[PDB]
């Protein structure tokens, strides 16, 4: 049920999330893991930016799947 | 073998209209196994046994005539002396690091030395008397009992040597070529894991990272060169400090006997077994006490009592197996030594599947600081009473009490990787100080699990057997059964735990959400009750035409209340025609003693215990009006008043053929089983109030053929040779199933329940990237296949217009995980007092999706690799067949599409391997001591035997893996080899 | 019989040199008891059995020859078929409410229907073979065995009626006098609690609390008078709301038998026993499976299995028992109705012993919202092998495995008093809010307990028996024994618990101390091992002089490693002289069958399992210089390398005397057992490093007479009458013990363990205060007795110069709680087919310190009170004998001295009462059906019986209490009377 979060530089972390978790909750978990304000995080999966109100099951976030993260005003 | 037991009644072989497989349990047939589920591999046609793991006590996944359900029960039903057993269900999950902590089936508590034979009921004609527990087949255990006469005293002692696990089949890089690979990666611009690996740490420690990248080997100071050369020449054996050879010991004492009124049986057994992984072991103490008294010429009362105690000791691992020693032998660096010159611990900081170096792992520290122990106390009492009312009328009653209590204790000390990763996972964002803190205290963790599984069964049936005109025979049984099951679990966790002081520390969770991933107290309770009324009828005419039938009305609290589905019958009809008894065949009785054609049709059922017929909800405190705070219920699971057992309609045609006085026995069996009303998630219309629900809608079909050949090749006063070949082909096909609209993997409709869909590749192009086939069949890249577009040009802002429906057309069907062709071949030779038994078992026709040896993007170079990474494409080695380690500088869009879509690389057809293996399950050579020597020793009998288990497996190539069954899950030990010396005394 | 079983050997009666008490077990002897510890009351001389509680499953406190230890084990050792049992110890605490949750001993798992004999070993010559487990006596259980011949089956069914608990003996106030007392207290100045009550609230709700005090009844409005009249006219039966009559059931089916080589025995037994308090019940289902085989003329192997399952349901109470229904029958107001007119709950806010009414208690609400349920699974397996090497030399080995697992579950919902007290106790001072909050989440509590008690024992003894010259007989036994015991307990609690959702809530403890006050997860582990080497010798000469001896070297991990004390013998020397066999006494053989004089000496031993020879310390953080955090260890307990068993030197002189063909049998024993080195707390010299610690230094003595007389009064073909009188006197006395210097009550040195010291009173003065005695024997007051001085004059500032050593002289020795004279009288009549057994028991000479019926400073008027509050001193009733309700108005110094020293009023001699009670333990009339009638039914035998248990109790008066054994603990139910009808069939 864990997933991987990768930036554009290849640096990855492992986040244990739930299929019924909203992307805002995933960003809050990211903030808990690494210090990163949730309002300045873009999550990309399948080429589409993740919405802050949609759950992970809607994007088909399978187990051991990679999500690109890019911080606003940092590199994207 | 003139009778067949079905758990309810005894059926004569001449009146058996069903498909029944019987295996006589003995030393000369099954060998020196310790669980019955492991002794059934290849000895019964149509019964496929697959080892889920090689660890001691690991349950075996058993399938009778394929998979009969999608989301419900998939394991067969075990019956012990008429009382069905609970806890015999294998709870398997997708988690690869779940088989390390796997529940033990209650079947592991039964001594194979206390079991006379095993009866497997395969078709509807044999299983429909079990009602809604018959879809997956039934295995009936008959236990030994006292024979009228003097007491029989059998003492058995087995001493087993388990050879050490050799990692030479893993094909891992040693220090030299791994350091070469790390230097090669440091020269290149590989994005992932630049800080990991010994070479990278050594080079960055002296600051010559860019200097090395620009200048090669000559750009390093003599000190760095000496350090790297020391790394190259350092060798560590990770197969001898992780694995071991073992000496297991089993003892058994079976005292029995009886006389004209009372028959008694007693047995005490004790075995100790060790795993190939250090610190893994399992012992079992078993007691059996049975006594059957004949109160009158009518009444007969018997009591059987099986008491069992198992003790398992094993390792504690991360939730996702970053510590597993079986996987660590595949992962530990070759030049990494866990001890320095002073004997202190050296920590491996590259154990995480991340770029993080925060957590260190030492195998000896984990072994001496962590523990995972478990004790299972089991009891099974069966009280049976029989009343011979009349010469034709008989009444039987039976009460079976089963109780299994498993207590597990997992302790992780403060200085262990388990506690380190738990504490790291407990990191939260304190907004008061705007900093990342940890709420799990400083100390260890003690976790206690207590699972109780209880069952009470009460059967009461009556048999009437009559004979009319010496040519008609009628047998009618009518009975009822009330069963009740309870399953309770308690979990208690304590953090800050000190092992010596037994004292914990308080935990302050940031909120309730973080208090559910670190639970301190959990309780679960589940109680079910079943009421069934069954009947069987049989009519035999002229000793050639048998007609049989079975009806069963089953009810439970797991089914809906709706009256139209309340009590529907689960029935079966059957017919047997013995051609050998026909007058026109009277001229062929000199060379044939059996030709029987049997036909069977029936309706079986399955129970899904996870679904409930009730409205399941949760409490919330939301409001409708201001100042109108209220307590309202949100529906989690919709009520289903039409819940019912999963129907399975089956037809079967069988043939029995015996020639030359039991010299050649042939049993062919063709079966077609279409299962409808299977429970699964259907996308319901929105007019039902719910988007989707688990209802009785899905369907599948299993069709195949079983062949059982049994020949007596040589029959001489001294030499004798017997052969027994069992073969079974099964075709599974899911006919109706719902997949999410966003899923990109093809559905299983029209394919087995386990189909493997892989993207077929045409090879690699001139830059090492994999090539794909489009609809027209020409080799295209990922850009052309997915029509990748980059509007922003940032590289990682890739998008594709390919819909999931179109994406599902990229994958192709390869095969199935379970092999359609299963069976075995057993050869028994006897010469004077010597006996030899060669048991082989074949599983052919399978496929398995192996984990890729390396990821072209996420390749972690802080961990050891296979030798096939040297077979990858590189600028110097342009003839490599495996994909090159790609970077984002050359094709940014393809790189960042392979990145965020990690399933494309794993689902390539190059990681799918065939599964066709023949395993020598048993090679036993026995010797019966001469009667004169035994009598001189004052013993009725004496025997010795040398036994080899899993000594040889061949067939399809299984490269880079320790066993053909270990090609899927790398976290489970392979099936161990064993050499057993057995001594038996009477 | 002619043999005695001691657990290691079988000793002939003619060669028995020890004090042994036998009891043959049957319906005609012990009755319809369900536990065997309760069937020994008055049946064996020297064995005193007392009931700790009347609830089902409550263990019985058993003492053989008095208390043999101070702070060690005081309960006897139970031996089942040669293997000693574990978990039989009775937990003894201080809190009187702990009897609500006292654990059942494993003896409660053994069905008395599966036991043939009970042999009690009393003196050193009989017990010294048990080494360091012999000081408290040994009770050897001999279970029933299969008899060689045709199979024998027994079906016993017992139906018991338990009459309702009548509280008429509680002598409580009804509504009339309770309201009158409340009114008279409101008139007076006694204002400890004046907000509490029923009259007080009614009067104060109308603002008349001050008008009533000045004017009286006339000063009340009729609105306030009709309410008080309604209170007077409202009567509630609390013996009907709380207590009930019961119908208990018991069934036992035992089938046994054997033949020339195998003897078998099977038994099943299920009983349901209800309690007199509503909601209390206990089920027990057990199975016994014995079978013994003769392998050869030399080898013989037997297996005995005892499986037991008990299920207890009971009420949830607080830590201090404010809810306890048995005690609540003494607190419930006569006029308080639990339900209002509409059926809603009415809460009792006067339930707390403090002056705070915030938590309401309703008995129906608590019964609905709380539960205390336990399940016990027990197993005892004995494998015994015997090898007859020779006619004279024999060897025996025996393995005994015992396992008890108790799972307890206490649930208290949110709307229950048990949760209200928890939440109230969770009150903490919030620093940031300047308020008081509660850290326990709003919701129920679920507490789970898992206790496991395991034991493995292995014995191996070789016996040699030879006879020389037909006048010399020698019996020598040598053996060894290894025994390991484990006791593991787990406790887990979850707050915020919802009964159906099974979900808890996080708890944030303000400190670590408050986290220890509400534990969430606790683990306990004890493990001990014992190695013993024992031997026994016996020499018989001319069938007239028997000289016996035994020796036993015991070692354990609970003893120190000092070589001076490591293995010291625990021996015994015995001697028997049969005066009847003397040639000079053969003249008196026409009327005398036996005259034997036996003497014994030896040393027994006791193990204090709560003391350790190790250095038990604790980790602290401190430093000796500025900076740095040194981890230091503070010693909690001193290491005692000379720890050893508590020695007991026993001398026993016996006499057996039978006359007129067993017409009159007499067994007299005089014993003197002086105990030394009893483990206790001693004030060490300061040079030892510690002020005080627990060492082997105390002393003790017991001495007295056991008389067992059995008579055959009438011996006629039709009518027979037998009498069995058992008498025992024990003079217990502590010889050397230490008391704290701050202790004000005298020490037991020179007096029994349960010595009662009370302040003798001369009555009351003219103002109703107690009057005391000075050293000169003149009547003084508290001010004169304690020499109270009040210089400030504030009243509460009193002080006394009376040192504790001088305050110890105010108390005087009254008696002992344990009755010195114990025993019984059993009368057996047999008239044709009728058989009447009357077993009566006596415990005479005791004293009991009862709780004061009311407190004269802290009388809670919100709760009911005994009828003797009306015999207290009053200004209008100056002839009262009990102390008046005093206030601070008249004598502030004496009042505040009484207030700040609550033990003066509790220890007055008026609350200590005699304890001499005879109890009709059993009165059973049975009828054996005529042989012709049984043969007509096909039964070998049949019988019916009507039985009365605890029907009659007489002797000394027990006023205001429901039973003389219930005079000490008000929270334990009395011993319930019962009428049992039993039917036995063969």
């Amino acid at each position: 049920m864990q997933v991987f979060i990768k930036n554009r530089y290849g640096w990855t972390i492992t986040l244990e999330v739930s299929p019924t978790d909203t992307v805002e909750n995933v960003k809050q978990k990211i903030q808990d893991k690494e210090g990163f304000p949730p309002d300045k995080i873009r999550l990309i999966y399948g080429g589409k930016q993740m919405e802050d109100g949609r759950t992970l099951a809607d994007y088909n976030v399978q187990k051991d799947s990679t999500i690109l993260i890019c911080i606003r005003d940092v590199d994207c | 073998d003139a009778v067949v037991v079905t758990g309810y009644q005894t059926v004569e072989r001449r009146k058996l209209t069903a498909a029944v497989g019987k295996l006589n349990i003995s030393d000369e047939t099954i060998g020196a196994v310790k669980s019955i589920d492991q002794a059934l591999a290849g000895q019964i046609a149509g019964l496929s046994v697959t080892s889920t793991s090689g660890a001691p006590g690991a349950p075996a996944k058993i399938r009778i005539r394929g998979t009969s359900s999608l989301n419900g029960t998939q394991d067969p039903l075990w019956v012990l002396d008429g009382i069905p057993l609970e806890g015999t269900d294998v709870p398997q999950s997708n988690v690869l690091n779940d088989v390390s902590n796997i529940q033990q089936s209650s079947i592991a508590g039964l001594n194979p030395a206390d079991i006379e034979n095993i009866t497997v009921l395969k078709d509807a004609a044999a299983t429909a008397i079990y009602g809604a527990r018959a879809a997956n087949g039934v295995i009936v255990i008959t236990t030994k009992k006292g024979k009228v006469g003097k007491p029989v005293i059998n003492f058995s002692s087995k001493f087993t040597y388990m050879p050490t696990l050799s990692t030479n089949r893993l094909n891992m890089l040693n220090s030299q070529e791994k350091v070469d690979l790390e230097l090669e990666l440091l020269r290149s611009n590989f994005a992932y894991g630049d800080n990991k690996g010994g070479v990278s740490k050594i080079i960055s420690g002296y600051g010559l990272t860019d200097a090395y990248k620009k200048g090669g080997w000559s750009a390093l100071t003599p000190e760095a060169q000496t350090d790297i050369s020391r790394l190259r020449n350092t060798e560590t054996d990770w197969g001898d400090i992780l694995f071991r050879d073992a000496f297991n010991q089993e003892y058994s004492l079976s005292l029995s006997g009886g006389n004209e009124r009372v028959t008694y049986y007693t047995s005490i057994g004790y075995y100790q077994e060790n795993g190939n992984v250090k610190g893994v072991g399992l012992d079992r103490l078993n007691i059996v006490a049975k006594t059957s008294y004949k109160v009158n010429r009518m009444l007969k009362f018997g009591v059987s009592l099986f008491v069992n105690r198992r003790n398992n000791k094993t390792y504690l691992t991360d939730t996702y197996g970053l510590v597993n020693p079986v996987y660590y032998s595949r992962k530990a660096n070759p030049y990494y030594q866990p001890f320095d010159a002073n004997g202190n611990y050296v920590y491996d900081f590259d154990v995480q599947n991340n770029s993080d170096t925060d957590l260190g792992f030492n195998i000896f520290e984990e072994r001496k600081n962590t523990s995972n122990e478990e004790t299972i106390n089991a009891l099974s009492s069966i009280f049976d009473a029989e009343l011979r009312f009349n010469d034709k009328l008989k009444f039987t009653t039976q009460l079976g009490l089963q109780l299994d209590k498993a207590s597990k204790e997992q302790i992780a000390d403060k200085e262990s990787f388990s506690m380190r990763i738990i504490r790291k996972n407990s990191k939260y964002w304190d907004s008061a100080s705007q900093s990342n803190k940890y709420f799990i205290p400083d100390g260890g963790v003690h976790k206690a699990y207590e699972n109780t599984n209880s069952q009470i069964t009460w059967k009461a049936m009556g048999e009437y057997r009559d004979s009319f005109n010496d040519i008609h025979e009628l047998e009618v049984m009518v009975g009822t059964e009330l069963r009740k099951t309870w399953y309770e679990t308690l979990f208690s966790a304590g953090y800050g735990f000190d092992r010596q002081t037994l004292t914990t520390k308080p935990v302050v969770f940031p909120d309730e959400d973080r208090a559910r991933q670190f639970p301190l107290h959990q309780k679960t309770y589940k109680e079910n009750a079943y009421v069934s009324f069954f009947s069987t009828a049989s009519y035999s005419l002229m000793n050639r035409y048998t007609f049989g039938g079975s009806i069963r009305f089953d009810g439970s609290d797991l089914f809906g209340v709706d009256k139209k589905y309340r009590y529907l019958p689960l029935y079966s009809v059957s017919g047997l025609w013995r051609l050998s008894n026909e007058p026109f065949m009277q001229g062929t009785r000199k060379w044939m003693d059996n030709l029987a054609f049997r036909v069977s049709y029936g309706i079986q059922g399955n129970i899904d215990k996870n679904t409930s017929p009730f409205l399941l909800g949760k409490y919330i405190v939301d409001n409708i009006l201001p100042g109108g705070s209220e307590h309202m219920i949100d529906i989690n699971s919709a009520p289903n008043k039409k819940l019912r057992w999963e129907k399975t309609q089956s037809v079967n045609v069988g043939l029995d053929f015996s020639v030359l006085n039991q010299a050649l026995n042939l049993s062919v069996d063709y079966y077609y089983r279409k299962g409808t009303d299977l429970i699964g998630k259907q996308m319901l219309p929105l007019e039902t109030g719910f988007v989707s629900t688990n209802i009785n809608w899905a369907s599948m079909v299993n069709k195949g053929v079983e062949v059982s050949l049994s020949t007596r090749n040589v029959a001489t006063k001294n030499f004798s040779w017997y052969t027994n070949l069992n073969f079974a082909y099964n075709n599974n096909k899911v006919l109706r199933e719902a997949i999410p609209e966003a899923q990109t993997i093809p559905g299983r409709e029209g394919y087995p329940v386990d189909a493997i869909f892989a993207i077929k590749t045409a090879g690699l192009d001139e830059e090492g990237y994999p090539l794909f086939y489009d609809k027209e069949g020409k080799k295209v890249t990922l850009k052309e296949l997915y029509r990748l577009q980059d509007p922003f040009g940032l590289g990682f802002t890739v998008n594709s217009d390919v819909t999931p429906a179109e994406e599902r057309s990229f994958y192709s069907y390869i095969g199935s995980q379970d092999t359609p062709y299963t069976g075995g071949l057993i050869n028994t030779f006897s010469y004077k007092n010597w006996e030899l038994t060669a048991n082989l078992s074949f599983n052919l026709g399978g496929y398995v999706r192996t984990t890729p040896s390396y990821n072209f993007i996420n390749f972690d170079r802080g961990q050891n690799v296979n030798s096939d990474i040297l077979d990858r494409w590189t600028p110097e080695n342009t003839d490599g067949r495996l994909p090159a380690l790609i970077t984002s500088e050359k094709r940014a869009d393809e790189y960042y599409w392979y990145d965020q879509k990690s399933e494309i690389y794993k689902n390539l057809d190059i990681w799918v391997k065939k599964l066709n293996y023949f395993r020598l399950q048993n090679l036993r050579l026995g010797y019966r001591l001469p009667e004169k020597m035994t009598k001189s020793l004052g013993m009725g009998s004496a025997s010795v035997a040398i036994e080899g288990r899993n000594l040889l497996v061949f067939g399809s190539s299984y490269k880079n893996f320790l066993d053909p069954e270990s090609m899927y899950n790398p976290y489970a030990p392979p099936i161990p080899k064993s050499i057993t010396f057995s001594l038996n005394l009477n």
